[PDB]
């Protein structure tokens, strides 16, 4: 919802699961889609999982299709991701990114600009 | 400035060529009225009409809301032709050359995403004129505007009652009324059923 | 929203200037016919005959094609012009001043890429009227329908049988019946021969 | 090059469907005038009346403006149609088949940002002809211009008195003057009043 | 599929603006021919001509060329207007008030470079009659095509028998034949030779 | 190939809405010429006159030059229309439709960035015949032409006299001469003042 | 105003405030928008604060959203930017860009090439 | 065929053949195009081998010319790259890409995002 | 002029003079404009200074508005740039590159490639 | 001629010459202009020389101007360089790119992607 801000970054041993909340504000949340991104220590952004504007369409990468879940709550304007059976692999920061109705995809084309994420690391 | 903000917002990711609806799996309500305001001839050697008529059709987008709250002073926007989805009303009697004659304007939107779209023009259609009872008689002469690529399931076309507020009496037609009648018929083309409305002249000649 | 997602797909690579086909080898296959609708007038003196007309042609793309269960609630979609591949038919004896004087609409594709186009429009041609039997005759007026680019090895045109279900009868004329025919010429221009369909109008003049 | 530098700087964010206000809460003033040269034809038959009129607009930008000492040598701009904001002024009572019969033209901006608009054209409009009084008599033949899309609290229309000084006098028809005056309306369409100028023409019949 | 990737690798680095010669130092040759179809009208009042005329035009571009071996199954190619260099070919005595009046069609291009232009159009062109031998007289129209803006030492414009093997026999005028010339000449605004090509209609009135 | 390099580094940073000027502080020159080559027809009744008319505008750009020397073989650019910047020359006395009936071709430059603009057209102009003396009787009918929106301290134009070396001699009026005259008024929409050229027909009815 | 130019920048400790001035050359200040941007060491440049060229909008981080402030002074054609409570990751080099006509928005297509900025480090 | 995953990495000795496979998922895998792409180390991202969608064009690398091989099988919706004769500097991460109704050629502005791919690694 | 080379770089000391010079060729060098660009030894390219073609208009970066020159010469075709008071942070690598036209902006899009340029260093 | 290959690097001491061959397949060798350029081990891709598709015109960079010659064989649809007294700054990665009609200019929007090239180590 024009400014979207991510936060419940923080340490976990692999194995375990971990809940991110997005929050919106400065606009209708119910306009816009909500997509998550990975940064990684030397590596380049990377789309995660992804829910279109109504719900009803969702998209996730391959090395989290299973592991990992994307919700909505408009009551709050929130998006929350849930992750579970965290790997060390997953280690890296996470960024939420609105989209004006968007359909829930990977395309980088139709969101805008990421905000100031919530790092997040696994110890084996 | 917000009218920019608000302009700029409303652009992304937007689609000329979609319907604007939120659900896909329902028709699209569009409401359909007609303004005539002076009857400019009546051809009786070559069986054309020609009249002064403002078209009126009212929908909705769901794409383009906002708060007004966030952009003070914004309460409605305009939209030129080309730059979001219009319904493709055509007049099927139509005997002028080019077939359309409607002149396009502006679209207005305002905040719950309410669009109204009324251009004007000069529409010449095929009529049969009767003068067998020359000095007495009443014509009655029919416009028939529908939807061309969109049909049933898509479009749901429904009718208002025509305005005859600003008509302008002619000096030898009297007019008696314009009622209108929603029908839906089937074509050999496809076997989706299309609707249409029709709207009746009744034009009277002056004894003098 | 599914449609957003079904035309950004339809749209990437696309190409309007290629043949919508498979093989590249082998002639796309294009059906068409006509709907005749009103004989608006019959000029003896000049020679010219103006009618109301609604082309159809019908072929396939094979790059516009979708499954339905991935895009649930889309059956349909709606292309204007210059964005896909459309037939270029011309009417060969045109009396028009524009020559072309057919109205552009969109084009209709289903799920298996069956893509359907019906411009109507107001066509004039030159025709031949003889007034030697001139209380008893009937008129053969011929139209000539084909591709102006397109020959033979690129374009196979296919005739269907016109439609006159929603004809309406003239004051002064009666029609009589409205064959078709399709047959291939030579041109000294090249040595590749082209197909056309022709259309005979069979009216009768009324005695009164 | 100065010239090329301030074009650049202003064409920089600006949007043409933005109405070019300051606040976006207050309307935008414009000045509407009319000038005529000729009364080309005057049509009883038909009841239209045919004159050849320069429109002049005049309103201010507030987003085309610019210090001259930076710019030396550059005190003028001017603009092509589609690339800046323009009002939407029609006549209502027009009776030619296009409906809008104006030529577009560049237009003006200084230093300011005052911008002039001075279309010139042939003006078809539907006037009523009364032949009663034939030797003698008056005729009035009035021209409605306005918004068609913007009405009240979004743009303030004020009238300037018309300019006769190149009118050249006709053989047939003496001009007596041009009144003008400004009015506000409803339509059922919107409850937004919309303002409008009616100008008259005041035609006088020579007795020869 | 060939005909995407030969199309895609065609476009690369082509500007229309260039003209499609191989040296710049020498003339583009072009080929010019007629193919009459009709005289639809003859006005003797107004000095006007009217007939039904397919124009051809031949060169080569040296730009579009590729190995059929490479692209099996794809041996020509079709370009809009707009899109590739074309001449800018006019009638001198025209009498339209376009002035231009042919329909733009695309042009086709086979594997070795060659390109092929036959507009189809009718032309109304200025011709004085002479009907002092009113029963008994031939009349001669010519018709005179040129380049507007490319002259001498740019393109060498060549001359081809017309054809009249479609020509349909009119009931009022006999046509004897339609020779050919091609001429050089120089005007005042350059000192540069222009060539163009007159055809002579050559009528004849029959005496029923 | 040089033409490709050539145009490619003329179209860079190009803005066709710059005056090219290489002061911006002084005026442009101009100069502008007619040529005549057909008195169509001269209507008395409508008070109109139709005559073919090739226009002659030259000019200079100073931004599109180039050493011959580096491009070998060119000598000669052509540039479309909206492509560069070209003079906005109307005619103030128009009596057609469009106002404006001149068919848009290229603009020829040489080396020394030389432009010339030769538009033909045929024009329509409201002209007084007076027919008290009808056997012998001199008709005057004036064209006037300017710069819509370029005024003094912008746009010199300077006045060539009138070229009818291809005249076609009319079979009812004789041409006497076209004496020109370049003026200067004052508007009372601006305070800057406008040049003109005026052009005299100077007809004489054929006693027969 | 077409150039613009930023200073102020020093050493400070955390928990301090600090006032940089960003000053206007070249053309008409009340006619553009000015924004603020930080470079970072071994980071992108990221958006911090914005004005419209009016005053009445204005657009701030997430992390800077309740500390910093922004004014204008069209007398002196000047922008301040105001930071409060600074902390050690507000290291790093700021940046001022104007913006024609600006509405004071994070979106980096309506602003300039940014000038040479002023280099800020926060000692713990 | 909307998105596509590769797989089959892994440790091989050089001299060694080696096939990977990609595999469809998402949409009909039958109109689109398979690239495949060589990430390496330290280097940019390289084209390596492409096949048409109807498998009647097939195009490849110059180092790579006479050693692979691409297949198709619409009936597991999956593509096959077969690697022979390995050699040490063909260690690097492997991706696949798809294009709708592709040529099969080496532009890169026909194709979509390249997906997770298989790293392999091979000693001398 | 179509293809521009820079000169005069060395090693001077902090507080002189250096004078490089810009040669054209490959055409007419009065139809161009010229702009001087640093490379900076791990920073990214910046603009320094640029000329109109008609040398009546200039401009000049911020930290080297008061200390440098630009002149030109259509006799000999070159573009001069004097550099007065030399600091240490002006040792970099310097680039002239042409415009057709141009205005004598800072705007990078008006103008062509650079060329190979001349390194020069400050010692303190 | 669509697809471009380098060959013919190597080892060479300061002060040799050197023949550099590229290749051409895939198409019509005379319907395209060849361009070199250099890599360079830490640095960015740059422009060496190029010739027209027709042979009659060419261009070289500044410091290659008088050291560097090209030609053109369509017999064996070959373009040919030669570097004549080679100095250690030569040392780097030399690719061969394609060019529709090209003019033979530096301009790179004009020419497709380079293949794998050679590499060429020149030793003091
Ligand atoms: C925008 O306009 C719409 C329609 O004019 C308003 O919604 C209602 O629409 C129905 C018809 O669809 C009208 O009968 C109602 O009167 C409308 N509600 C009103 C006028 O309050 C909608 O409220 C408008 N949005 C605003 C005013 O913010
Ligand atoms: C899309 O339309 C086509 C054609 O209407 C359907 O394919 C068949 O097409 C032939 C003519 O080419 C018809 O005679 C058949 O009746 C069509 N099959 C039907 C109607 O089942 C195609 O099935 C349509 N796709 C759908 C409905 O998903
Ligand atoms: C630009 O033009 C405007 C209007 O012509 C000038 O501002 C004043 O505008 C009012 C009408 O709105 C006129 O009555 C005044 O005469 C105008 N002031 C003048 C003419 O001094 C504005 O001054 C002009 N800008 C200039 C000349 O730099
Ligand atoms: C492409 O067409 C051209 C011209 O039609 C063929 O080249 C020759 O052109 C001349 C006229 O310029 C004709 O008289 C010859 O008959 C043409 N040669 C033929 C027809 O073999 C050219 O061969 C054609 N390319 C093909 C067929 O691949
Ligand atoms: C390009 O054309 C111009 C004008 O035709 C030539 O410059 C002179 O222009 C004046 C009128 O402005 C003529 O009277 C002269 O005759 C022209 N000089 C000539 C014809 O030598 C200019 O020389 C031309 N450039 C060339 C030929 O390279
Ligand atoms: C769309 O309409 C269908 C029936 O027309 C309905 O079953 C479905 O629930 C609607 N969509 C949503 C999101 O409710
Ligand atoms: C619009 O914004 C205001 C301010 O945040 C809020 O109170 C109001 O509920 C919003 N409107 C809607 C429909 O949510
Ligand atoms: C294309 O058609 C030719 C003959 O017309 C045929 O030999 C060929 O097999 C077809 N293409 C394919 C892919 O089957
Ligand atoms: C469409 O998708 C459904 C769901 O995966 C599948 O069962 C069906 O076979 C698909 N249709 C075709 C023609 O492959
Ligand atoms: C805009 O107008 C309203 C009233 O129309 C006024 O209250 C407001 O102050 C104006 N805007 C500004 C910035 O003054
Ligand atoms: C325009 O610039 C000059 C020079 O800096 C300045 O003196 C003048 O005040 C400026 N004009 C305005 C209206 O600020
Ligand atoms: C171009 O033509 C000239 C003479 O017209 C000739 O001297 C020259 O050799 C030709 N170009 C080539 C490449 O042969
Ligand atoms: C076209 O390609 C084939 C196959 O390589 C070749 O044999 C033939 O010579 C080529 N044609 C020409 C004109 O070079
Ligand atoms: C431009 O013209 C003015 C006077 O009209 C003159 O003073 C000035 O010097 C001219 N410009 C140049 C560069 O000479
Ligand atoms: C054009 O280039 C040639 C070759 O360098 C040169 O001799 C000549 O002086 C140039 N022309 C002009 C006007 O500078
Ligand atoms: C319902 N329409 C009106 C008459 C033709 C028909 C139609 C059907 C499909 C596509 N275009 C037009
Ligand atoms: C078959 N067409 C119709 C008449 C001309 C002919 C044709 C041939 C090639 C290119 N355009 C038109
Ligand atoms: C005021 N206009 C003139 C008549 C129609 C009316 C109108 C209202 C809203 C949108 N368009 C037109
Ligand atoms: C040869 N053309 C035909 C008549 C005008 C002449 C011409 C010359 C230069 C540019 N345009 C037209
Ligand atoms: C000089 N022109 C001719 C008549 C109107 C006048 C004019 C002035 C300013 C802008 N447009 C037109």
């Amino acid at each position: 919802a024009v400014q979207l801000q991510a936060s419940g970054g923080g340490l976990v041993q692999a194995g375990d699961s971990l809940r991110l909340s997005c929050a919106a504000s400065g606009g209708t949340f119910s306009h816009y889609a909500v997509g998550w991104f990975r940064q990684a220590p030397g590596k380049e952004r990377e789309f995660v999982a992804a829910i279109s504007w109504s719900g009803r369409s969702t998209s996730f990468a391959n090395s989290v299709k299973g592991r990992f879940t994307i919700s909505r709550d408009s009551a709050k304007n929130t998006a929350y991701l849930q992750m579970n059976n965290l790997k060390p692999e997953d280690t890296a920061v996470y960024c939420c990114a609105p989209a004006r109705f968007g359909t829930g995809s990977a395309a980088r084309d139709e969101y805008d600009d990421c905000g100031q994420g919530t790092q997040v690391t696994v110890s084996s | 400035e917000f009218q920019r903000k608000l302009y700029k917002e409303l652009v992304k990711n937007y689609n000329p060529l979609e319907r604007p609806v939120a659900n896909d799996s329902q028709p699209l309500t569009v409401y359909f009225s007609l303004s005539l305001l002076q009857i400019m001839d009546v051809d009786e050697k070559n069986q054309v009409l020609t009249t002064n008529i403002w078209l009126q059709m009212s929908w909705t987008d769901h794409y383009l809301q906002w708060n007004v709250s966030e952009y003070p002073g914004v309460k409605t926007v305009r939209f030129p032709d080309g730059q979001i989805w219009k319904p493709d009303i055509l007049l099927y009697n139509s005997a002028d050359e080019r077939f359309d004659a409607t002149f396009h304007t502006n679209v207005l939107v305002n905040s719950s995403g309410h669009c109204q779209y009324l251009p004007p023009g000069i529409f010449k259609s095929s009529c049969y004129i009767d003068v067998r009872w020359f000095p007495f008689d009443v014509q009655h002469c029919k416009l028939k505007f529908g939807s061309w690529s969109y049909g049933g399931w898509s479009l749901d076309l429904q009718m208002q009652e025509a305005d005859i507020s600003g008509y302008i009496p002619n000096g030898e037609w009297d007019l008696v009324g314009i009622p209108g009648k929603r029908s839906e018929r089937f074509y050999e083309c496809c076997k989706e059923p299309y609707p249409d409305v029709t709207f009746t002249v009744t034009m009277r000649r002056r004894t003098l």
